[PDB]
């Protein structure tokens, strides 16, 4: 996969990440969707500039910070 | 915990679909 994508989680482990505020709720929603058995894919939809990339980095933070249930906690996030 | 019918569902749906109308308030 590294041939085709950037390991966002590893970058986050190495810092290189800008923290978020407020968007924690859509992050929690993201985690809740990822935790689903069938429709496992959350998508961030909205205006440009809202912070959707910021959310995905926020997701990386939750992975890095162990704020995510094990089934997602160990996830390796890629761009 | 367990899934509780309309409780979990109304909240869940509102969170994704919008419509907080169905959540019911912590205090009206
Ligand atoms: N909580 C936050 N909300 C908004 N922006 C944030 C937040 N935290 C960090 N940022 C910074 O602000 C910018 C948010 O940009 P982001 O890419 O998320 O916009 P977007 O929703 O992806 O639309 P786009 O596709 O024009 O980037 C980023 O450059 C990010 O570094």
């Amino acid at each position: 996969l590294s041939k085709y994508a950037i390991d966002m989680t590893e970058q986050a482990r190495q810092g290189k990440l800008d923290p978020v505020i407020g968007r924690e709720e859509e992050i929690r929603s993201t985690i809740r969707v990822l935790a689903r058995r069938i429709k496992s894919n959350p998508c961030l939809i909205g205006e440009p500039g809202i912070g959707k990339t910021a959310i995905i980095e926020g997701v990386a933070q939750r992975i890095i910070d162990d704020d995510v249930p094990t089934i997602l906690q160990g996830a390796k996030l890629f761009s | 915990q367990n899934v509780v019918d309309s409780d979990t569902i109304s909240e869940t749906a509102a969170r994704l679909t919008g419509i907080p109308v169905k959540k019911l308030s912590e205090s009206e």
